[PDB]
RNA sequence: GCAGUCGGCAGAGCGAGAAAGAGAGUGGCGCGGACGCUACGCCGCGACGAGUAGGAGGGCCGCUGCGGUGAGCCUUGAAGCCUAGGGCGCGGGC
RNA sequence: CGGCGGCGAUGUCGGCUACCCACCCGACCCGUCUUGAAACACGGACCAAGGAGUCUAACACGUGCGCGAGUCGGGGGCUACGAAAGCCGCCGUGGCGCAAUGAAGGUGAAGGCCGGCGGCGCGCCGCCGGCCGAGGUGGGAUCCCGAGGCCUUCCAGUCCGCCGAGGGCGCACCACCGGCCCGUCUCGCCCGCCGCGCCGGGGAGGUGGAGCACGAGCGCACGUGUUAGGACCCGAA
RNA sequence: GCGGGGGACCGCCCCCCGGCCGGCGACCGGCCGCCGCCGGGCGCAUUUCCACCGCGGCGGUGCGCCGCGACCGGCUCCGG
RNA sequence: AGUUCAAGAGGGCGUGAAACCGUUAAGAGGUAAACGGGUGGGGUCCGCGCAGUCCGCCCGGAGGAUUCAACCCGGCGGCGCGGUCCGGCCGUGCCGGCGGGGCGGAUCUCCCGCUCCC
RNA sequence: AAGACCCACUCCCCGGCGCCGGGGGGCCCAAGUCCUUCUGAUCGAGGCCCAGCCCGUGGACGGUGUGAGGCCGGUAGCGGCCCCCGGCGCGCCGGGCCCGGGUCUUCCCGGAGUCGGGUUGCUUGGGAAUGCAGCCCAAAGCGGGUGGUAAACU
């Protein structure tokens, strides 16, 4: 924690060195997608099979 | 630029969004609050926005935020504004074309007399 | 040639950046046994054994 | 990397992507910037207006060090301080003024460019513009020369 | 998250086989052996696996806990079943689905039982 | 992300010491194997004798 | 032959610049050798410092650089007379001497005669003959203390002299800096023409009477 | 198109010519339910397919060597080579 | 198909392919230069092994990564693999970027409103104060508001979600109009003082510029293209 | 007067607390409840579980090889 | 005949390809051979083919098994904050301070050294 | 530099000599040929309990009838021993050297067929001549050289 650092404090036994940070933060991916606030936004699926 | 683009009549309490990286910029004084999603800002910039009392979202709490986008303002940051654009266009030697040239140094004897003074053969 | 590009100079940060990503990774039990180090009876990932 | 490059798609085709009928010879058209009057004068004329001619006077000796003036605007002539020197002298009432030397930070010229906040300021530059001056004085300040 | 080391290891683990245009995991509790997100044994939170007993009768089924995941000594809780066909697939049915644990892994797990089962019962 | 648990640092015995380390937050970085990768890729480069 | 847009170039390989290449493969061995020199040197001269001797306070020319101090070749014979000390026995008791420097202003002097104040009020000196000490030489106590310096001997920093915030005078709220460098560039441009003119005009005047 | 595998915490809809809600409140026994989803995946419709020079993409095509990995193979027989044997792949090849 | 049949253990069943043979139709020998090759154009008797777009530098553009008005330690220094990796910040010297223009001397990137005073004859032509303040027009992905409405006996009646006439703010970008900076030209009136000068500054209108007009660069890696190098390989007199 | 030391301020960080709030699904314990599983008892055979048999039915998949028929549907070429 | 694991390694000898040649076997043969498409015939082997498939449920038939359900004990695991059960830990959360410290700042201001001055 | 006036220490080095505490070379230093088994040969395969065979500061490598941490040489180790050659300290004899800083006064001081000029030729980024050389001219001393445009005055 002071070779790299946390996010509120620089790395100590660096110069200019901070952790680099999460383009994405909450990465369950399901845990999002399965959460009730995109699901009401959600439209209905199209789950039928219109063969030839 | 996102400061003046949530600057207009209309577009308060409302997320700025841009799929690209929010940087600082030196030459502003005040920055009121803003909510903010990107993908990368860095990291001056993000001390900027949150000592002004923002928010800095990253995308995934955008979409648990707003699963269509509404309250956005979607941003860009000007596609011209590489140094590439300068030297695209008509070719310089064409009249009435402000493209810069490819020089290997810039100087009075570097690409400066003949197609340049009218004293040195011709203008264009 | 001898006078080859044999040598890459990597930005510090980047440098810094994949030591980050490979100690973060490296306490994830999945990534280390899809590495396949032997670890399905070890008591913690993050394995601290004291300064003794 | 050899295995991304072009030449290994490029196993099994004659003329290995240079034509059959105008190949890859030698040098069609001389060497480096050969013909740039003669026979190079459509692309020396079209992409490089200004490349032939001679213009201006000669400085035999020149030292570089001797014009060395780096300039700066005023839209960051408050970045030399910290930011504490701007909010300090923002709410302190009895006028007292922070001085930027940009020599010290390291400019010797000051533009200006940009808008300046409203406060006063005493800026110290080895020269200045006069746009620069009117509005340090505009937003009250002053303008010191060094050397 | 799960999604996370599935990006990681979805094409550079060490369970990959990649032979003959088909694709096995072969991780310990990967019920198909196949890799995938949904099958994948070690990127969860909640696991389902069964492989043969010590001895060689019966099936032993595996759940991950819910507490230790940094922790694989006390991970994976392993339950040997010795009973008849119907009854085996009936404990490990009620135990993925009573307990609503993984509940897509089902019937993978029953065929697994099921296949278990009869290369443990004799060739004439 | 930004909750760091308590790792346990174990003994000479194996055995759970009663000491406590919080997890530093170095193990929370974004993991990049995409970066990791150029990294090795440049940097294992770097000690390779010539031949000519 | 030349394509599209594209930068005129002018590469200088038309000699056998392949003969005369030189690589850098011995780079960490010159580099290993140097620090393993460096080492030796250090515990050659084992209570001296490591880098050398004192190098003193000089002002760089050439205006690009002259606002920056930085380390001259050595102290110059009116600072060791004016420190008051000897100028072969400095060599001796690790001042660097430059006979070659002048001194054109008392501030740079007086700075140099400091540090060499200062630097004698730090030396340690050992005692020529072990078992006997002499009239100068330093005493038991910091023999027994002394230590073997690292980096340059009392190095060099750029001071800053950092102005308090003042209120602003009417006198420099009225001061016109451009106005001020613009008529300075003109009486500096025009100085000798206009005292030609005058003087010109002033004994050719003389006609009228003479 | 598909994260909707939304299951005794159940109710299994969304091809249907016509903008939008299978919305919610309040006054007037037997313990069951195929597959899927390497999301760089899988599925469905429709149209199309000549090619020199040339350009681009994909190669679970191939060689050598290095870094990881396969608790890989191997004197109960490796590489190589031969083969009227069995095959796979549009093919490179295996 | 919730229809059937026949043949089977030492002579038969199947094996599209795989070896040989038979027959019908098709079918001139490849590579190359060429408008045109099977050519009475050249190279090739056969087989094995070797055998030709590489590397360095520069530039351009595209793409990937990191940081970002900055970026970069490459040179130096400190502490088996490791000649690696880690660190240095009072090692950012320096490079490129943040400013251009002029041959150069040089100069160097918004302004308007209000209070006070035919000097002239800034009603016009400067400075004292305060305030507001970085342009506009058209198009413009997105986004905002909502006249009304999306049924389950029927009137209300609320909340949520959805749709929506119309009206908005308008990203990037394009086109146009203004504006600002340097060169140069024309016209014309003033303003300054330590030295009132062959001084210094300003305005209006055009016009030349590789500019500004609220940044986008730097480093690294990959790919193509153009070069300088033996430069895809072999070849002179 | 210089340079340096001391102090204050400001910002950020770390640690004690006092209080809300959030998470424990990158990160828990204790008891209580409901469930499921494992083991050991009691239960004792119109239950359960094994293995065989019928040319058994039901539903799926295929017949060893060589064949034929039937109707359904699509595209066609004709004819009355 | 002998050595050797092996002369199927015999002193230019490990492996021993192709071109080319000898012999054996089989097939063929007057439009030079060779090839593409389509069959047919014969061989070489292969399928260790040659009375041909099991799987799930139910019915019947005899057989076997100390065997099912339900209740008791113990262990393990999963899951309303059990509205507002008890306690911890963590926060890219915040507020409070009779708080106790590090770092930084171009934010301000008691002692020492040093330089002129009697 | 010398004189006068003050201030201030008697220790540097040579030639010999004896005594005290890095370099070459040589010789060495852990532990399986344990029990079965494959084989032409094993260094392969299995096993070695309650010390999970033994050593491990040694699991580099090579050799040995495939494949070896433990068979051998080696490897590791601020591991050992014996010579040799230094370097480094103290001590003795002889010899040398019998030395300075400050203040004031009085004296003194410089490299010529060289610089420099012209011209020629080569050279340089050096452009009315950067350097060099030949030839011709040919110095001065408050002088000379340089101060990247030839020349005069300052
Ligand atoms: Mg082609
Ligand atoms: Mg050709
Ligand atoms: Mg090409
Ligand atoms: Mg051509
Ligand atoms: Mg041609
Ligand atoms: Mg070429
Ligand atoms: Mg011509
Ligand atoms: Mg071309
Ligand atoms: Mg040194
Ligand atoms: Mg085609
Ligand atoms: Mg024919
Ligand atoms: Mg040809
Ligand atoms: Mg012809
Ligand atoms: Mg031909
Ligand atoms: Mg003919
Ligand atoms: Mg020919
Ligand atoms: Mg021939
Ligand atoms: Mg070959
Ligand atoms: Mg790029
Ligand atoms: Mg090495
Ligand atoms: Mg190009
Ligand atoms: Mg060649
Ligand atoms: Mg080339
Ligand atoms: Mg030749
Ligand atoms: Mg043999
Ligand atoms: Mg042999
Ligand atoms: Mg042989
Ligand atoms: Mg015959
Ligand atoms: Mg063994
Ligand atoms: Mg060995
Ligand atoms: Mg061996
Ligand atoms: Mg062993
Ligand atoms: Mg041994
Ligand atoms: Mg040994
Ligand atoms: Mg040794
Ligand atoms: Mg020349
Ligand atoms: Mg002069
Ligand atoms: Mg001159």
């Amino acid at each position: 924690d002071d070779l790299y650092g946390t996010w509120r404090k620089a790395a100590s036994l660096k110069s200019n060195y901070n952790l680099p940070m999460h383009k994405m933060l909450n990465t369950d991916l399901s845990r999002i997608l399965k959460s009730p606030e995109i699901q009401r936004a959600l439209r209905a699926p199209r789950k039928k099979i219109h063969r030839r | 630029r996102m400061i003046r683009k949530m600057k207009l009549p209309g577009r308060e309490n409302k997320t700025a969004v841009v799929v690209g990286t929010v940087t600082d910029d030196v030459r502003v004084q005040e920055v009121p609050k803003l909510k903010v999603c990107a993908l990368r800002v860095t990291s001056r910039a993000r001390s900027r926005i949150l000592k002004a009392g923002g928010k800095i979202l990253t995308f995934d709490q955008l979409a648990l935020d707003s699963p269509k986008g509404r309250g956005t303002v979607l941003l860009s940051g000007p596609r011209k504004g590489r140094e590439v654009y300068r030297h695209f266009g008509k070719a310089p030697g064409t009249p009435h074309s402000h493209t810069k040239p490819y020089v290997r140094s810039k100087g009075r004897k570097f690409e400066r007399a003949r197609g340049r003074r009218a004293s040195r053969g011709y203008k264009n | 040639k001898t006078w080859r590009r044999w040598h890459r100079r990597v930005n510090t940060t980047q440098k810094r950046y994949a030591i980050c990503s490979a100690l973060a990774a490296s306490a994830l039990p999945a990534l280390v046994m899809s590495k396949g180090h032997r670890i399905e009876e070890v008591p913690e990932l993050p394995l601290v054994v004291e300064d003794k | 990397p050899s295995r991304l490059r072009k030449t290994r798609k490029l196993r099994g085709h004659v003329s290995h992507g240079h034509g059959r009928i105008g190949k890859h010879r030698k040098h069609p058209g001389g060497r480096g910037n050969a013909g740039g009057m003669h026979h190079h004068r459509i692309n020396f004329d079209k992409y490089h207006p200004g490349y032939f001619g001679k213009v201006g006077m000669r400085h035999y000796h020149l030292k570089r060090n001797q014009s060395f003036c780096p300039t700066v605007n005023l839209d960051k002539l408050w970045t030399l301080v910290s930011e504490q020197t701007r909010v300090n002298a923002a709410k302190n009432k009895t006028g007292a003024a922070p001085i930027i030397d940009v020599v010290r930070s390291g400019y010797y010229k000051v533009l200006g460019k940009g808008k300046l906040p409203k406060q006063p300021v005493i800026v110290k530059a080895k020269f200045f513009s006069r746009r620069a001056e009117e509005k340090i004085k505009g937003v009250g300040g002053a303008c010191v020369l060094v050397a | 998250s799960a999604h996370l080391q599935w990006m990681v290891v979805r094409n550079c683990s060490s369970f990959l086989i990649k032979r003959n245009k088909q694709t096995y995991s072969t991780e310990p509790n990967n019920l198909k052996a196949r890799n995938s997100f949904r099958y994948n044994g070690l990127i969860h939170r909640k696991t389902v696996g069964v492989e043969p007993a010590a001895d060689g009768k019966g099936v032993v089924v595996v759940m991950k806990r819910r507490s230790g995941q940094r922790k694989p000594a006390t991970s994976y809780v392993r339950t040997t079943i010795n009973k008849n066909a119907r009854a085996t697939l009936s404990s490990i049915r009620h135990m993925i689905r009573k307990n609503k644990y993984h509940p897509d892994l089902r019937m993978a797990a029953i065929r697994r039982a099921s296949a278990i089962l009869r290369s443990q019962k004799p060739v004439m | 992300a930004c909750a760091r648990p308590l790792i346990s640092v174990y003994s000479e015995k194996g055995e759970s010491s009663g000491k406590n380390v919080t997890l530093p937050a170095v193990f929370k970085a974004p993991i990049r194997p995409d970066i990791v990768n150029f990294v090795h890729t440049n940097l294992r480069k770097n000690n390779r004798q010539p031949y000519a | 032959a030349p394509s599209r847009n594209g930068m005129i170039l002018k590469p200088h390989f038309h000699k056998d610049w392949q003969r005369r290449v030189a690589t850098w493969f011995n780079q960490p061995a010159r580099k290993i050798r140097r620090r393993k020199a460096r080492q030796a040197r250090a515990r050659r001269i084992a209570p001296r410092p490591a880098a050398g001797p004192i190098r003193p306070i000089v002002r760089c020319p050439t205006v690009r650089y002259h606002t920056k101090v930085r380390a001259g070749r050595g102290f110059s014979l009116e600072e060791l007379r004016v420190a008051g000390i000897h100028k072969k026995v400095a060599r001796t008791i690790g001042i660097s001497v430059d006979p070659r420097r002048r001194n054109k202003s008392t501030e740079s002097l007086q700075a140099n005669v400091q540090r060499l104040k200062e630097y004698r009020s730090k030396l340690v000196l050992f005692p020529r003959k072990p078992s006997a000490p002499k009239k100068g030489d330093s005493s038991a106590e910091e023999l027994k203390l002394a230590t073997q310096l690292t980096g340059p001997v009392m190095p060099i920093r750029n001071v800053f002299k950092k102005e308090k915030a003042r209120v602003i005078t009417e006198e420099e709220k009225n001061f016109k800096a451009f106005a001020s460098l613009r008529m300075a560039r003109a009486n500096a441009r025009l100085f000798g023409i206009r005292a030609k003119r005058a003087k010109e005009a002033a004994e050719q005047d003389v006609e009228k009477k003479k």
